[PDB]
């Protein structure tokens, strides 16, 4: 399996596990899950009320010191009933090192402000405003930053759609741009592309 | 105490932006998909799927291509069981419809009934 | 092998031309209907029947892997020529 | 219980004996590959991709022949069970030709999809490939034979469900062909399923050829309406239009297959459509106009009828909503003429028990019987899956199938009996020796075809059938759930108006004739203007210019089955919907709109405005029309054998003939089927 | 060495071929050989017959075999072609 | 290409067109599809 | 059963935030027509605020309201500071859109939309 | 003006429906025999509550509730629909 396989590396896999445990035991009160992927990034799945106490842990213990908020994502995933997975992905100059952090919401229970934690993620909360509709208590300034100043709805939602509900064209009539109902004079051709064949037995989920 | 007691129905219908000729003349339908006939493969059974009513398509004038002024035309929804395609679709004021999950039943297979010496599963050909 | 309407409009080698009562026409009003005047159908038909020694021909199409995938034609009826599925030149067994 | 202890990657499972490891390793989700091994056909063993390593066993077996033996351990995903995979993809694609882009199996293809799962990734064949003579079996299979895989489904299909035996091998070796070996057309009612299971492009369609790509399609789950089956179906539709009609699975109707008219009349949906509405000129010809003067010439004429001024007819694809739609509208009227075209005896208890116009037993009760009584049809054109629900209850449960008509072919042997009606009366008096038959079995079966109804005597047909069901039922060695009595029906929307309670046949229509006629899709013919006054008002609300619009003074243009989501009730009682696929052509609208359209213009607006409302006012004639995919079971046959007992209707001489005696007369019978082209070419070809 | 068959003037299913009466007793001696109810084992015997009689076998001996044992055509087809004996050309 | 000319063909133009754009031989695009849907055509005779 | 809050610990903390909310919006639609130089007048736009907060009136949930009450304070602020433009105010005037039709006999005339 | 037809739903197997079986098992042959051109319409379902529904003249309907009746009570409120006829 030498030259079109990816090498695994074991050293970081066992040392992120290690560091995996560590986080584990010294934060028992909001941290669920510990995994590591086979090529080598940690997850720490936590409760949403240790937002501060876990990020704040990493960014200030001498052992963690991931000081560098690098990312910082919501995913929707409409089959849960905490809908949406907020992901933190920090880096450690320190130790050269990268660990993510996951937590939940649904679209009613507020999720606390990393702000005073990483300002950082001052616009990407904001972000996750403005993209699922995730609001985040105590923040300094929660608004949208990227859809329209009107703008109806959270797009990276997966029940919003891809084209959206209104478009824009300039009226002559009101000598106005106008927002109407959207009309598409070609729709999108959805492509159903999934094989009915399995690709992965490794990932093979127990059935009924 | 830090949490209330809401003991409403979850409805989210006025968060969600969409417009309410699309709330409350859609008819979701909440279905296993059948097996394309065409392949043996069943992987493309195992998770449940929300669709909604098909709306007019129509012919661009220009280039005959299919215009369509539905925006929930292309939105397809996986879920993992049937009771959580149901709460998504009760949370966003969807009147949904359910298919039940249709399994093949267990088949006897005999190799050997092939070459019976009585019965008319005798194969005359092989 | 273009045709022509009796609205004047030029036949397309897949045959669509604008009925008269149709108001699309409109579009070629003081402008051109741009059609292909080399139709392929008619120009496969010019090609001569290959007649081989063999039971089964290759074909590719030509210039190796400039041409098609390469397939291969069985030539045991004697009623119909061999043709390929993807140029559309056709063989025949010469026996 | 006796179920056995084995093993899938270590993971414990326990089977039935006789369970393959194929099926072991279904039961914890593993799909193992393979080609010829089908589930609904016999097992083959020699496509050999289902090979799969037994633990402590240095030897690979065929997977979908060989049973478990207690204790086996399974390795699906082993070294060896993944290089024997391996080596038998490669030569399965040693000779496969290069056809993929030109193919009409690629994106939905097994050989591809399994090739990218389990084979390899390239290619050491450096020899030339076979190439195949094609071969010519009829319009509908496109034949290209040089992509065979010699899996053999073709010939087990024919063979065990078709019952055909008309496929086969010849030849020996690499040069072994499957063919017909003369030039012999295999035209079956089932004969389109050998395009679904075949899993390469060596069998495909003709009709849908080159049309479409898997990918691209929209999958609409839907139901058949070509006959009273109620067959699952996919329709497929591609940017707003339909391309092709799969089937889907369902184990209790269709169990994956669908007749030929199901899979290929579609073609008859894109011609001769009712596309705007039509109104007679002042020369009498039929002119384009609008809903508001259509519905408003309508409406008008509609206000100046009551009682049996106005009658209805409904036709053969008609749904059950604009079945309550039309009855509401016309009992507005204070009509209750509401007919249909194929007729039921209403002798006795006639349409108020369901039980005696029901296949009571179920088409999936057939695989229970042992003895089943054919009376007065033909249910392989009929019916032609409840006769492959025969067909395999023959093969695999040894069942006796006795026939009282015309001595058809049903593609299985069956006991002829003879074709006069008054067997049914020396069977309901034990002096007929099929009697006894019947006296012994332990789940008989009566199927009366509701073709055998259309007769002057079908009161009489239906009153020795239900005699002799309830000989057997009271008496003999029957349960009592156990339901005897059945009638096959043929027309889609026939059991919907029962329900809702229509009066089947027009003899209500030719006893006072009506100065105004509807004709809900209603081409067969059966009351023309030679049976109206001088100027009767025909109103015709269909999808087809076929029968019943030349003759309309007003052509309300409907949807058809694809085009609405739609209430049809099977043979058996079960309540189905379509979903809409496209919407309908031009100005053609659903039609429980229409009729909803023209009650609000007449002044008589009916209490629904959404299909669910509709639906409420079909569960309130009768609630088992919205309980979708459920059988509900009709008692009551004691009842209705005594109200059939009052009227002694006597049997006529003519012998029991069904109308439909050959595969010619069975792709044309419904407006969709006439106005198909791929259905024409089938006539064609079965006539030369 | 194809093995479809077409229709020509000397190999048709109007080729006339009928066995003689000595062959129909030895296609009798033939069948009592094995199990009532297994009589399509008798099709490679009496195919064989069929070209002991004629020299080859026209579709018309393979009809006859599949019309007097009750077999459909078809398997009387797979036979005549898989055998390297049954000479499907004179 | 008078060093090395490109390979003949029969379709290929002879005459070369520049941009067409603007004049009234530019490119106008169309449906290059027949008719899907078949309309029903009433008969021509009265039906008395 | 047991949530967490987002401001408003019951129903008339909730309904005190929406009865803010629209004080606000009330004093602002006149300096909105004034600044933006809207064609509409004062009373049109406190009509459309007024239909704005109408058509919210059904919902029973504190969360649900809280997260309204904080929508409709985002469209305030890009209101008042001008992060609109002209056409985003009249965006709630749908004034090109075309009325659709509302009974089922237009619906059923112009096309198949229930 | 007067009835049209008779609908009566019912249950296979509840016991609210039982005596609606029991008007069937026993008193509707005579009630057909004595209203012979009447449509009266039985339709067995699963879990419906037991109804009588009577169209009269002009689609008009009136609705009976059958709940947990004996077949006296059932044949009652029947001949009641019978006679009025309104
Ligand atoms: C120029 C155009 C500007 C448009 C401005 C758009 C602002 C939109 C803000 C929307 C904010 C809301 O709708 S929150 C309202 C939701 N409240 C509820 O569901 C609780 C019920 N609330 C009510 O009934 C309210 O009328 C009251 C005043 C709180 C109580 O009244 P009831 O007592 O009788
Ligand atoms: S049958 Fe499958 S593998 Fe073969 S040419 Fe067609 S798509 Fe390709
Ligand atoms: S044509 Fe298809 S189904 Fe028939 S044997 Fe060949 S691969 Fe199998
Ligand atoms: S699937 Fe078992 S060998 Fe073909
Ligand atoms: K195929
Ligand atoms: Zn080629």
């Amino acid at each position: 399996t030498r030259p079109t396989v990816r090498p695994r590396n074991d050293v970081a896999h066992k040392q992120l596990s290690a560091f995996g445990e560590y986080v584990a035991e010294i934060l028992p009160k909001y941290v669920q899950q510990v995994q590591v992927s086979c090529f080598s990034e940690l997850e720490i799945c936590i409760h949403p009320d240790g937002v501060i106490p876990v990020l704040t842990f990493l960014r200030d213990h001498s052992n963690a010191q991931f000081k560098s908020l690098a990312d910082l994502t919501a995913v929707d995933i409409p089959t849960r009933q905490n809908r949406f997975e907020i992901v933190y992905n920090l880096l450690s100059l320190r130790f050269n090192s990268r660990i993510r952090v996951k937590t939940y919401t649904d679209e009613l229970t507020p999720v606390e402000s990393s702000v005073s934690v990483y300002k950082a993620a001052n616009w990407y909360e904001r972000e996750i405003w403005d993209m699922f509709g995730v609001f985040f208590a105590n923040h300094p300034d929660l608004r949208r930053i990227l859809t329209d100043y009107g703008f109806e709805g959270h797009p990276f939602r997966k029940d919003f759609p891809l084209s959206g509900y209104v478009e824009l064209r300039y009226d002559d009539e009101v000598k106005r741009v106008v927002a109407e109902p959207v009309e598409l004079a070609q729709e999108f051709r959805k492509f159903d592309l999934n094989s009915p064949w399995e690709a992965f037995p490794a990932y093979r989920q127990p059935p009924e | 105490t830090q949490l209330i007691t809401v003991d409403e129905k979850l409805d989210i219908t006025t968060l969600t932006g969409v417009p309410e000729e699309h709330i409350k003349t859609r008819k979701a339908r909440i279905f296993v998909p059948a097996r394309n006939n065409m392949q043996s493969g069943v992987n493309n059974t195992k998770k449940w799927k929300m669709e909604f009513d098909t709306r007019e398509r129509w012919e661009n004038p220009l280039m005959g291509w299919a215009s369509t002024a539905d925006p929930l035309s292309n939105l397809v929804l996986t879920f993992s069981t049937k009771e959580d395609a149901i709460a998504f679709a009760e949370k966003n004021g969807w009147s949904y419809d359910v298919e039940e999950r249709k399994v093949p039943k267990p088949k006897s297979k005999s190799y050997g009934a092939n070459f019976s010496w009585n019965k008319r599963t005798r194969v005359s050909t092989k | 092998g273009v045709r022509t309407s009796p609205t004047g409009e030029k036949v397309t080698h897949t045959g669509q031309v604008y009925d008269d009562e149709d108001y699309r026409r409109v579009r070629f009003v003081g402008r051109q209907k741009e059609v292909n005047e080399n139709f392929a159908i008619d120009l496969i038909a010019e090609q001569p029947v290959s007649q081989v020694g063999s039971r089964v021909i290759s074909c590719d199409g030509g210039g190796g892997a400039l041409g098609h995938p390469r397939v291969y034609i069985n030539l045991d009826k004697e009623t119909k020529t061999g043709t390929c599925g993807y140029c559309g030149l056709q063989f025949r067994q010469q026996h | 219980s006796n179920l056995i202890e084995v093993f899938v990657d270590g993971q414990s499972v326990m089977v039935e004996p006789g369970t393959t490891v194929l099926q072991a390793c279904e039961k914890v989700g593993m799909q193992i590959p393979r080609f010829c091994y089908h589930e609904r056909l016999s097992v083959a063993g020699n496509c050999r991709m289902c090979l799969v390593e037994i633990e402590k066993a240095p030897k690979v077996v065929a997977a979908c022949a060989m049973p478990v033996m207690k204790g086996w351990n399974i390795l699906t995903n082993s070294e060896k069970t993944k290089k024997a995979r391996e080596g038998v993809m490669e030569f399965l694609l040693a000779n496969h030709p290069l056809d993929c882009p030109i193919c009409d199996q690629g994106g939905e293809c097994d050989l591809q999809d399994q090739s990218m799962m389990f084979g390899s990734d390239r290619s050491r064949f450096l020899e030339g490939k076979r190439a195949v003579e094609d071969k010519n079996i009829g319009p509908l299979v496109k034949t290209i034979m040089t992509r065979c895989i010699q899996c053999t489904r073709c010939i087990r299909f024919a063979s065990e469900i078709a019952g055909v035996d008309d496929l086969g091998t010849t030849g020996r070796g690499n040069d072994m062909q499957v063919g017909t070996y003369i030039e012999k057309m295999f035209m079956s009612e089932l004969s389109g399923n050998i395009i679904d299971i075949c899993p390469v492009g060596a069998l495909t369609s003709k009709p849908y050829a080159f049309t479409a790509r898997p990918w691209e399609t929209r999958k609409t789950e839907s139901i058949d309406v070509m006959d009273a089956v109620g067959s699952n179906i996919v329709v497929s539709t591609r940017t707003g239009e339909v391309m092709r009609i799969l089937p889907r699975m369902h184990e209790d109707i269709n169990e994956e297959w669908i007749s030929d008219k199901t899979r290929f009349a579609y073609d008859g949906l894109k011609r001769q459509r009712l596309t705007e509405p039509m109104v007679r000129n002042e020369k009498g010809l039929l002119t384009h106009t609008t809903w508001e003067d259509a519905l408003s010439r309508v409406a008008g004429m509609l206000q100046s009828c009551q009682g049996n001024d106005v009658a209805a007819i409904a036709g053969g694809l008609v749904d059950a909503e604009a079945l309550i739609a039309l009855k509401d509208l016309l009992n507005r009227v204070d009509s209750d003429t509401l007919c249909t075209e194929e007729v039921f005896p209403t002798a006795g208890a006639g349409t108020d028990l369901r039980s005696n116009y029901l296949l009571n037993t179920t088409i999936a009760g057939v695989e229970e019987a042992d003895v089943v009584l054919l009376v007065g049809t033909n249910p392989r054109f009929e019916a032609p899956l409840f006769n492959a629900r025969i067909r395999k209850s023959w093969l695999h449960n040894d069942l006796k199938v006795a026939l009282i008509g015309s001595p058809v072919d049903l593609t299985y042997r069956y006991d002829h009996l003879g074709d006069s009606p008054k067997i049914l009366q020396d069977i309901a008096s034990g002096s007929h020796p099929f009697s006894q038959v019947l006296q012994e079995a332990k789940k008989p079966m009566v199927v009366l075809g509701s073709s055998a109804l259309q007769r002057n005597d079908g009161a009489a047909i239906l009153a020795a059938v239900s005699n002799i069901a309830q000989k057997i039922r009271t008496s003999s060695g029957v349960t009592g759930d156990w339901k005897v009595m059945n009638i096959l029906h043929r027309i889609a929307s026939q059991v919907a108006a029962l329900d809702l309670g229509y009066k089947p046949g027009v003899e209500a229509i030719r006893k006072n004739p009506p100065k105004m006629l509807f004709l809900l899709g209603a081409d067969g013919g059966c009351v023309t203007r030679q049976d109206l006054p001088k100027d009767c008002f025909i109103v015709y609300q269909g999808h087809h210019g076929d029968v019943g619009a030349p003759i309309a003074d007003v052509i309300l243009p409907g949807a058809a089955y694809t085009e609405k989501s739609a209430t049809y009730v099977n043979t058996e009682g079960r309540a189905q919907q379509t979903k809409v696929a496209v919407m309908p052509p031009g100005l053609a609208r659903e039609d429980w709109k229409i009729i909803r359209a023209l009650s609000e213009i007449a002044g008589m607006t009916l209490p629904y405005d959404t299909l669910d409302q509709v639906r409420n006012r079909l569960e309130e004639v009768s609630p088992n029309l919205v309980r979708y995919d459920d059988v509900e079971g009709a008692n009551y046959f004691q009842q209705a054998s005594e109200l059939s007992k009052l009227v002694n209707q006597q049997l006529l001489a003519d012998p029991l003939v069904p109308p439909q005696l050959t595969i010619k007369d069975f792709y044309m019978t419904d407006s969709i089927s006439r106005a198909s082209q791929t259905m024409a070419k089938c006539v064609k070809a079965v006539t030369e | 060495a194809l093995f479809v068959h077409r229709d020509t003037p000397k190999n048709n299913p109007e080729t006339p071929f009928d066995f003689t009466p000595e062959n129909y007793k030895r296609i009798e001696a033939i069948v009592k050989n094995y199990p009532e109810g297994h009589k399509a084992a008798a099709v490679l015997p009496v195919l064989d017959l069929a070209q002991r009689q004629n020299g080859w076998l026209p579709i018309s001996a393979m009809n006859k075999v599949a019309e007097i044992l009750q077999v459909p055509p078809m398997r009387v087809y797979e036979v005549a072609t898989f055998y390297t004996m049954y000479n499907r050309k004179p | 290409p008078t060093v090395k000319p490109p390979t003949a063909r029969k379709f290929i133009w002879t005459n070369h067109k520049f941009n067409l754009s603007g004049t009234p031989q530019q490119y106008v695009p169309y449906s290059t599809t027949r008719k899907k849907i078949q309309e029903w055509v009433p008969p021509s005779t009265p039906y008395k | 059963t047991s949530v967490k809050p987002i401001f408003s610990r019951d129903m008339n903390e909730a309904k005190r935030r929406v009865r803010e909310l629209y004080r606000a919006w009330y004093r602002e639609v006149p300096n909105t027509v004034h600044l933006f130089q809207l064609d509409i007048s004062v009373k049109q736009g406190r009509d459309k605020v007024r239909e704005m907060f109408k058509k919210n009136a059904h919902v029973t949930d504190p969360r649900v309201v809280d997260l309204l009450v904080i929508k409709g304070k985002m469209e305030l602020e890009e209101t008042i500071n001008v992060w609109k433009q002209r056409t985003h105010v009249m965006r709630f005037f749908h004034e090109t859109e075309a009325p659709r039709p509302k009974d089922f006999l237009s619906k059923f005339y112009v096309g198949h939309d229930p | 003006l007067g009835l049209r037809e008779i609908r009566i739903h019912l249950c296979q197997r509840s016991p609210g429906s039982q005596g609606v079986r029991d008007f069937i098992e026993k008193r509707y042959v005579e009630l057909k025999k004595a209203n012979p051109d009447l449509p009266i319409l039985i339709r067995e379902c699963s879990d419906v509550q037991p109804k009588l529904w009577a169209r009269y003249a002009f689609g008009q309907e009136k609705n009976v509730s059958l709940n947990n009746f004996s077949a006296d009570q059932v044949t009652r409120a029947l001949e009641n629909v019978l006679s009025s006829k309104a």
